[PDB]
């Protein structure tokens, strides 16, 4: 029967929350909360605050998931409770600007850090990471067309490289703290920030660094217990991230001051340069290799998105076809290769991140109330856990503040990405809204060859 | 109707000889697309260039240096202890300085050469312990402490003119035992009233060197003639050494350059030091319309600048009545004089000169900021080029990184620049439009891009143009 193949374990659902939370954020910036707290132990407190923000959130996704076991994680759980619409431009938007861009931002930090100990301090060749980029995206697409196993191997073995030099750095940090210094922790919260403007920028950098824990729910038709390793691995890779944050910025703060943290481009490879004699190409090599681990679980998550959008009916059902051996989505992850590599010919695309800062966190807060509607309109539904609306409700208003930030300050670049978000409402009520034996006939007859040559050439039925 | 095909229809039809041959076909061709694009990456690496070694600078590379004198006028009416200056690190550090020259705190009686002691403090400003306490309290806010060690700093001839080996086996001791102590520098003045100069400046640079290499020695001198000031310093090279090289004058702009010019062209691009005087102010030397834009110069030319208490005010000593010039008072508020009360304005003060953004202190702090963390004005390379008749324009740059135009105007009249370069090096050759990031004189305001050939200054004006690395 071709079907997609239940096969992620446990472990490979840790090994992708972790590998898709822990990136580059990390690594070479994590800074904002520091330049808006002014402050070491005021920040490590907002570093804790944002955890436990991130934790109330993913418990909300634990639930959802559970109860509607459908892939696709804001897609699903939307078209589950206001249908059609709010669905079909949510997928829009992620086809059109959030997956493209992040994927080719992830491959471009990858190359650069590459070739970061053979260019120091050398404002580095650009021709030279964009190629490197675009061989990166070609090979993880290709290892995830092959098979499913090959890419939760991948995932598993970046995701214990990653998580190795982490615990290399926290371990060198509380060496040097409990050795014979300790002298940046003795007159903390001194010069503390303690304004409204000052302590919710501080909140917002910190939140936007534990994004990513819900990328097991794009995948929720491939685990095999969903019903208890979905909720298991959600709350095994919670406080190890949040663990993990927080010891890496206390071994940042015991070797490095302010000043230097403050005016660094890395902080992570000033830190190897400061502690490491030799041997301090080690920190760029892991930040290389946890962008590596970090752009396997976006194209896994993206194409698994695009493939049940393909199926409801949006996004023409070529992309909902499944090879016919090694059970593999092919088409969907060549449309999502070939975006990534079109976003990649564009010089400035870190500009772009500015256009989906609202939208985001926007269809987060959607599902999530999304799930409170359900909560109230159909009570008789088989949940295999329900939790309390305490944390539907908070975390509610969490991405009411996160929604607000971007609004507020930095008002052009929402505006246009609402714009962005809704320009496919030409497609949605000229063609999908419109049903079939009315649409026009020579659009059908070309959809319906391209349709029978790419299945020719991927070899790829629609499930059975 | 219009729906694909089923997996039986498929797999008879895509096993033909003609679309087997084609997905082979493509698959090797995706892989040696892949392959050419890796070996395109890795040609396109191993020919951009190279960029060349950091040099590995000390702390006095790295910003400017701040001299107390007097300590009981830095502070005012019975708090000129060591004990009450631990209360003043937090402004010193908000105007960025890396180190701070403590003025002579040891017994000194008169020319009594054999009751002076340079190993004990006089008590009228502290003990032992308390120096050992603002030692440490100015390394926790990142700022070194250099100790003044001239013998006879209470007299009008500085060295003990009657004999020469037992101060100079005093130094000896001294550099010794406060190295010991954990000073982190020392300074000797007057030193063209030590016979031996330059025998002695080698051996006292030997011990601090040895000690440790993160030490300074700084000499005073009150020459102002490049063939005294360089000979002091051919054994010696490693000694910084303040002198009234650039307090002669300066009326116009190209003798400024033909000096700042000349010495670096004598002592071949050598790390050096730029002040006005070996203790004074330069409102001693300048009138008030010039000190921004002798500000402006001593932060982006290549060296350590030096400056005394008051420098960054503009605090004159002849702006009120009576009082010893050498050591005036630091006005902090508008109580600081209690004599002739009313007399100091609030524009005057440190206090009143923070909120204007437009006042002489908020220029040393901007200043200051950008010399601490800019590389091309850490450790770049200094080219000046020639210009109208009473300018003086400069440029810094290190490899491929922010690059900085500064154009000065030493003349009491309007002035059009234009840059006539043409001989910089390819490197740092001169764009068609550069930024801003200050002006002296109110007027602009800064982060536009203004064009280089129409470029007009209003008399007594500085102008810090910048751009970054292109071709
Ligand atoms: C100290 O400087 C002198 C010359 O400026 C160099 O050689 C020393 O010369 C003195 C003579 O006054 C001897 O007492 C020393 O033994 C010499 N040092 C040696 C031989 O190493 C030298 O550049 C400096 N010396 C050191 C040790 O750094
Ligand atoms: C440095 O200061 C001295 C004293 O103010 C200036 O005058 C010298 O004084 C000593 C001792 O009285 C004499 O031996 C010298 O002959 C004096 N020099 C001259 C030129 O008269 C000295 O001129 C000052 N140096 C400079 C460059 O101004
Ligand atoms: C100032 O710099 C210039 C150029 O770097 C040098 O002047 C040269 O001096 C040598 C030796 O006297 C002459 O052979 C050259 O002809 C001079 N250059 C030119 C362009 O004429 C020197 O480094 C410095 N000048 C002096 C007088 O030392
Ligand atoms: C502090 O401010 C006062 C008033 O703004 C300045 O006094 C002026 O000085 C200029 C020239 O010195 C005169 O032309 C004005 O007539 C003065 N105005 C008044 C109201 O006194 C004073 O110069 C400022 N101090 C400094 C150091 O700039
Ligand atoms: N869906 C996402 N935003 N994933 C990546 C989030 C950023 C990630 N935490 C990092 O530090 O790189």
């Amino acid at each position: 029967q071709v079907k997609l193949k239940k096969e992620i374990s446990l472990l490979n659902g840790v090994c992708l929350i972790v590998g898709n939370m822990i990136g580059s954020g990390i690594f070479v910036s994590p800074k904002g909360v520091l330049i808006y707290s002014a402050s070491f132990g005021l920040s490590l407190v907002i570093w804790a605050v944002g955890g436990l923000f991130s934790v109330f959130g993913a418990l909300c996704y634990a639930e959802l998931g559970t109860t509607i076991k459908k892939s696709g994680a804001s897609y699903a759980y939307i078209l589950e409770a206001f249908g059609g619409f709010l669905a079909f431009i949510r997928l829009w938007t992620s086809l059109l600007i959030i997956e493209p861009t992040s994927q080719a931002i992830i491959a471009i930090t990858f190359a650069n850090y590459m070739v970061q100990p053979l260019f120091p301090s050398c404002f580095a060749p650009y021709a030279a990471s964009r190629l490197l980029a675009a061989a990166c995206i070609c090979l993880l697409t290709f290892i995830n067309c092959a098979y499913v196993k090959w890419g939760t191997l991948v995932q598993d073995i970046f995701t214990y490289a990653k998580v190795l030099a982490l615990i290399a750095v926290i371990v060198a940090g509380i060496v040097r703290l409990g050795q014979g210094a300790s002298t940046h922790f003795e007159n903390s919260f001194e010069g503390s920030s303690f304004a409204v403007g000052d302590i919710a920028l501080a909140l917002y950098s910190a939140l936007f660094s534990y994004s990513g824990w819900d990328t097991l729910n794009y995948v929720t038709e491939e685990i095999k217990n969903p019903e208890r390793n979905l909720p298991l691995s959600i709350g095994i890779s919670m406080p190890i991230v949040t663990i993990i944050y927080i010891l890496t910025n206390v071994a940042y703060y015991t070797v490095l001051d302010m000043r230097d943290i403050l005016a660094s481009d890395a902080v992570a490879v000033t830190f190897a340069d400061q502690i490491f004699g030799i041997f301090n190409w080690i920190i760029p090599l892991s930040v290389a290799l946890s962008c590596f681990g970090g752009l396997n679980a976006s194209i896994v998550a993206a194409s698994r998105l695009f493939f049940v959008g393909s199926r409801e009916g949006h996004l023409p059902d070529a992309i909902c076809m499944i090879h016919v051996e090694r059970f593999t989505p092919v088409p969907s992850l060549l449309f999502n290769g070939i975006m990534a590599l079109i976003y990649l010919c564009v010089e400035d695309i870190f500009q772009l991140i500015n256009y989906y800062s609202f939208s985001y966190w926007f269809f987060v807060g959607l599902s999530i109330v999304g799930q409170l509607y359900l909560r109230w309109k159909e009570p008789d539904r088989p949940r295999p856990l329900k939790l309390s609306v305490f944390f539907p409700i908070v975390f509610c208003l969490c991405t009411i503040f996160l929604v607000a930030v971007p609004l507020y300050s930095d008002t052009i670049n929402s505006l246009i990405g609402i714009a962005i978000a809704l320009s496919g409402l030409p497609f949605y009520f000229l063609i999908i809204r419109v049903p079939e034996h009315k649409r026009p006939l020579y659009l059908r007859r070309i959809v319906g060859s391209a349709t029978r040559y790419l299945q020719v050439l991927c070899m790829s039925v629609a499930a059975e | 109707k219009f729906t694909g095909l089923s997996k039986e229809e498929l797999l008879k039809v895509a096993g033909s000889p003609g679309w087997v041959r084609t997905r082979w076909a493509l698959l090797l061709l995706f892989w040696l697309g892949w392959l050419g694009m890796l070996a395109g990456a890795v040609v396109i690496i191993v020919r951009a260039p190279r960029c060349r070694e950091l040099p590995a600078q000390k702390w006095w590379h790295t910003g400017a240096l701040y001299r107390i004198g007097d300590l009981q006028a830095f502070q005012g009416h019975g708090a000129g202890n060591l004990a009450g200056l631990k209360g003043r690190l937090d402004y010193l550090s908000s105007l960025k300085v890396k180190g701070l020259v403590l003025g002579p705190i040891h017994k000194n009686q008169k020319d009594d050469v054999a009751q002076t002691d340079l190993l004990q403090i006089d008590p009228n400003f502290g003990s032992k312990e308390d120096f050992d306490s603002l030692l440490q309290s100015a390394k926790k806010k990142s700022i070194r402490v250099i100790l003044d060690l001239t013998p006879n700093y209470r007299g009008e001839n500085s060295w003990f003119s009657t004999q020469v080996d037992t101060v100079a086996t005093k130094v000896k001791d001294a550099l010794e035992f406060w190295l010991q102590a954990g000073v982190d520098g020392f300074q000797v003045r007057d030193i063209e009233n030590l016979k031996d100069a330059s025998s002695f400046l080698a051996e006292w640079q030997n011990i601090t060197k040895g000690f440790s290499e993160d030490r300074l020695l700084i000499a005073g001198t009150n020459s102002s003639d490049l063939q005294q000031i360089l000979s002091l310093l051919e054994s010696n090279k490693d000694l910084l050494l303040t002198s009234s090289y650039l307090s002669d004058s300066g009326s116009t702009g190209e003798h400024t350059k033909s000096l700042v010019t000349q010495y670096l062209n004598a002592t071949g691009n050598r790390w050096c030091s730029w002040s006005l005087s070996q203790a004074r102010l330069l409102t001693s030397f300048l009138p008030a319309q010039l000190l921004r834009l002798y500000q402006l110069m001593l932060f982006t030319l290549p060296g350590t600048p030096v400056f005394s208490y008051g420098d960054e005010i503009g605090l004159d000593a002849a702006a009120l009545p009576g009082q010893p010039m050498e050591a005036p008072v630091m006005l902090w508020d508008e109580s600081s004089f209690p004599d002739i009360p009313g007399a100091v304005s609030a524009n005057m003060t440190v206090k009143g000169q923070s909120e204007d953004p437009g006042s002489l202190l908020s220029l040393f702090r901007r200043l200051s900021d950008q010399r601490s963390k800019e590389r091309s004005l850490l450790h770049g390379d200094f080219h000046a080029f020639s210009a109208g008749p009473g300018l003086f324009s400069y440029i810094r740059h290190w490899d491929q990184n922010e690059r900085f135009l500064v154009v000065l105007n030493f003349g009491d009249v309007g002035l059009s620049a234009g840059l006539q370069a043409s001989d910089l090096p390819a490197s740092a050759s001169l764009p068609a439009k550069a930024d801003l990031l200050l002006s002296t004189q109110p007027g602009r305001e800064e982060g536009s891009p203004l064009e280089l050939e129409r470029l007009k200054l209003e008399p007594h004006e500085g102008l810090l143009l910048r751009f970054p690395y292109a071709a």
